[PDB]
RNA sequence: CUUGAGUCUCGUAGAGGGGGGUAGAAUUCCAGGUGUAGCGGUGAAAUGCGUAGAGAUCUGGAGGAAUACCGGUGGCGAAGGCGGCCCCCUGGACGAAGACUGACGCUCAGGUGCGAAAGCGUGGGGAGCAAACAGGAUUAGAUACCCUGGUAGUCCACGCCGUAAACGAUGUCGACUUGGAGGUUGUGCCCUUGAGGCGUGGCUUCCGGAGCUAACGCGUUAAGUCGACCGCCUGGGGAGUAC
């Protein structure tokens, strides 16, 4: 009756758009496709690679619940964007938690700087930070035992584009993209960027707060022309890339991957 | 002749023939060479190789001036564009600036009519 | 496309950079375009035709894609 | 176009209520004034054809209005044409 | 009457004469009960390209609510005056009293 | 992803040279609305501003000219 | 009487029109410097320009014409058409609310006006381009295509001409009939918590349903379902010609 109308606004009230409410129960597993049902119009074709943790093998059997993401509806048939990004929000929440007590503590282990800041990895994910953040002083973890255990003390974060440089060792110590496009500029600043869509000439890795990068086909590997970028890297994956070129005018930052 | 350390190389690259002219920084031409002059005619002189050899010839010609530094100004569309500069480099000048100086009007004069072939 | 060779920069690299700059400018293309007079009508026609082609590529092909080849 | 103040003045004079504005007579007056204004312009600028089209249209409209007035109420029309000095 | 925005560029050798010129311009505006809402000597400035062979010039911004006759007169003065290289009287909707982004 | 919609500007200013400089080429040319992602309404205004600047020698018409 | 039609208020976007200024690039020519044998052109050549110093290159000057980028199945205009920037004069469109007028409307034979390009007249101008013309090729020939030159003309003023595949090959005005993806330009609300969310108007591009259609296709911008008025067709040629 209005039973159904009320039930509709009820079901509106008991779901939200992003990957927030851990609701999809894994109702069929087959390599290489997981699939859930979070109270959406259809079931997700999940990769297996959004769900294996830190050494390669699966972690969740039938009935298990992770939220995914949304705001994109129907490409022909199907429903979602991946739950792994979901996870990013959780990471953001832990990073935010720092603010409360002015100190987020986990483990951060940063061996080296792709682009001037040691890389820190938290749980499954690994992030890149600006060069200062790795060390509190001028200590430098190059003399430290390789891939050492500390935590991360945050030095610097870019707040829009996601780059976070964190503080290893020293426990005792405690319009918008395009005007100032000189931060990752200078010749070869390495970046960690998720690829988006590979347009048979390109790969379109673009992460640093509303920009566009290409890594088109010529570098990508150490073979030139026979490569076909879909075979050689991925879809949706955070990779090794650096700038090689910026035009701040005809917004074409032309990144590379042969480095 | 007065020796000069730094100068310009003007590379007039047409569809039919490349012309390389080495000059001082002020404008006064020191030497020049062409693909047509280098012993290439018609099909041959409208090629990168021809351009390169013209460039080489030009370089040879301005040996007595003792030119070390060189800025390149590349004009027009042609094969003799990249090749010529490479040749120049080989000949052994420190290439300082590489400028493009193609005359692009901002819609000015009417071009000649389109060929019917 | 004005360029200056950086200190301890290779020649080849510089050349490549220059080429890239030129490409960006679209100087050669521009030159090609202005070689001969294009009647206004012709210009119009090309533009519209090109647009049409683009549209065809975008939508019809997308529709095709939905169905598998084998 | 006709300046706001001028328009207001025109309305006040011819319009009975002064808030009315849409009275036939008032409208006619407005048209007439505009036409008068544009005469000066068109003396200067004889090749301004596009602009003249608008003027022509306005004139036509005025004529129509006059015609309408005539059938409805003759005396009023007569008065109007005395005021404005319209030959017909 | 009509809110104009004027920017004129003086020859850099006549930079010491500029204030007087400005004053004169103001005076004329005042004469016809014209207001002058902002006035900004930008000073000596490097030109993006060398107009009339010279590389720097002295820019003056000036916003004015004046009748058009006076504007015309001003324009005429500018054209004949050899100190002022370029001018650009340019209409505006409102008074725009707040300062320019290059002054700030 | 237009800047002027977000800022919410009433009119683009030719005097605001820095802003303009983001939308102009290394070669001096005005950058397309595809690349910048500027809104159409604003784009025209921006172009106009640039043109004005060029007239006032605030921006250059081109890189080569002198 | 107020639903059609119009008037008033405030805004909005616009290559809409007319007039007058100005800017920068590029071509051409002139004067001069540097410099030395080629340049130019084509499928390949030659005519042509060059040692009387060309081409290249730099400096200065003259003058005309057009406005790169922006720029878009974008915008404006009744159509023709309209594109750097600035000012002056000026026409239309749309939206927001109200207020007013009170059928004042629609269509239109004759009539009147506007009407690309070429063309004509008189007077200016003349850089580039280029009918005609000349030479060089090509060819069996080449009164063409290609090359080197090149005059009317293109440009401005004021007149005339009154036609174009002046095309959406689709008269104008009004009403009604499933949808989707855009673009552009308003405007109301909403925590603009952000580039957004939900509407509501105008103009516009593409796809497609019913229906229609000889089919192709059209499809809320109809070529569907209807009404009002006008224009026009009646086998091909002869002929849009003769008188």
């Amino acid at each position: 009756e209005s039973f159904a109308q009320l039930f509709e606004e009820s079901l509106k009230e008991i779901e939200t758009r992003p990957g927030s409410i851990v609701r999809g129960v894994v109702v069929a597993i087959d390599k290489d496709v997981v699939l859930v049902d979070a109270g959406l119009k259809s079931e997700s074709a999940i990769p297996a690679e959004q769900f294996k943790n830190a050494q390669g093998e699966l972690e969740i059997q039938v009935g298990d619940e992770v939220d995914v993401a949304l705001d994109a509806v129907e490409d022909g048939f199907g429903e979602t964007l991946l739950s792994r990004e979901k996870a990013k929000r959780h990471e953001a929440w832990i990073t935010l938690e720092k603010a409360y007590e002015d100190a987020e503590t986990v483990t951060g282990v940063i061996n080296g700087k792709v682009k001037g800041g040691f890389t820190v990895e938290l749980n499954g994910i690994r992030a890149f930070l600006p060069g200062s953040l790795v060390d509190v002083r001028p200590v430098r973890d190059t003399l430290h035992l390789e891939g050492k255990e500390l935590e991360f003390k945050v030095i610097k974060l870019d707040q829009k584009r996601n780059n976070v440089v964190v503080s290893r060792r020293a426990v005792i110590e405690s319009e918008d993209p395009w005007v100032a496009i000189a931060k990752r500029y200078p010749e070869g600043t390495k970046l960690t960027g998720r690829v988006t869509n590979l347009t048979d000439y390109g790969c379109f890795v673009e992460i640093e707060e509303g920009v566009e990068g290409l890594v088109h086909v010529s570098e990508m590997d150490w073979t030139n022309k026979n490569i076909h970028p879909s075979k050689v890297v991925n879809v949706g994956d955070v990779v090794e890339v650096m700038v090689l070129d910026i035009d701040e005018e005809r917004r074409r930052i032309s990144l590379g991957l042969k480095q | 002749r007065k020796q000069v350390s730094d100068g310009v190389a003007h590379i007039h690259a047409s569809f039919n023939n490349t012309i390389v002219t080495i000059t001082d920084r002020q404008g006064n031409a020191l030497g020049w060479a062409t693909a047509g002059g280098s012993g290439f005619r018609g099909s041959r002189k409208s090629t990168p190789f021809a351009a390169q050899v013209a460039a080489e010839r030009c370089a040879d010609a301005v040996k007595e001036y003792g030119i070390k530094n060189l800025e390149v100004m590349v004009k027009g569309p042609g094969p003799g564009r990249e090749s010529t500069i490479r040749a120049l480099n080989a000949a052994g000048f420190r290439i300082t600036n590489i400028t493009d100086v193609t005359p692009i009007p901002h819609n000015g004069c009417r071009p000649p009519k389109k060929r019917r072939v | 496309p004005v360029i200056k060779v950086r200190e301890n920069e290779p020649f080849d690299v510089a050349l490549r950079r220059f080429k890239r700059s030129c490409e960006k400018a679209g100087v050669l293309a521009e030159v090609r375009r202005r070689e001969f007079y294009e009647k206004p009508t012709t210009e119009r026609k090309r533009a519209k035709a090109s647009a049409v082609k683009r549209h065809a590529k975008k939508l019809a092909r997308e529709n095709a894609r939905r169905t598998r080849l084998y | 176009s006709l300046s706001t103040e001028a328009t207001a003045k025109i309305v006040s004079e011819f319009g009975r209520d002064a808030n009315d504005t849409g009275s036939t007579e008032v409208q006619v007056a407005l048209l007439t004034a505009q036409i008068n204004h544009l005469q000066g312009h068109f003396a200067e600028h004889k090749k301004d054809h596009h602009s003249r089209r608008g003027l022509l249209r306005m004139v036509s409209q005025r004529r129509k209005l006059l015609d309408y007035l005539k059938r409805k109420d003759v005396a009023r029309y007569t008065q109007l044409i005395e005021r404005l000095g319209l030959r017909r | 009457m009509r809110h104009y925005e004027i920017v004129f560029m003086v020859h850099p050798d006549q930079s010491e004469q500029v204030p007087g010129m400005i004053e004169r311009y103001t005076a004329a505006i005042t004469g016809a009960e014209g207001k002058i809402h902002r006035l900004e000597d930008w000073g000596r400035r490097q030109l993006a390209y060398p107009i009339n062979k010279l590389h720097k010039a002295h820019y003056v911004l000036m916003n004015v609510e004046a009748p058009q006759e006076v504007i015309d007169e001003l324009e005429t003065t500018f054209r004949f005056n050899d100190a002022v290289i370029r001018s650009m009287v340019m209409r505006t909707k409102h008074a725009v009293t707040e300062a320019s982004p290059m002054v700030k | 992803f237009c800047r002027f919609t977000a800022e919410g500007v009433q009119e683009i200013d030719y005097k605001d040279i820095a802003t303009l400089k983001n939308y102009i080429t290394e070669s001096g040319k005005i950058v397309p609305s595809r690349i910048t992602g500027t809104r159409a309404k604003y784009q025209r205004q921006l172009a106009r501003a640039i043109k004005r600047a060029r007239y006032l020698s605030l921006l250059p018409y081109t890189d080569r000219h002198q």
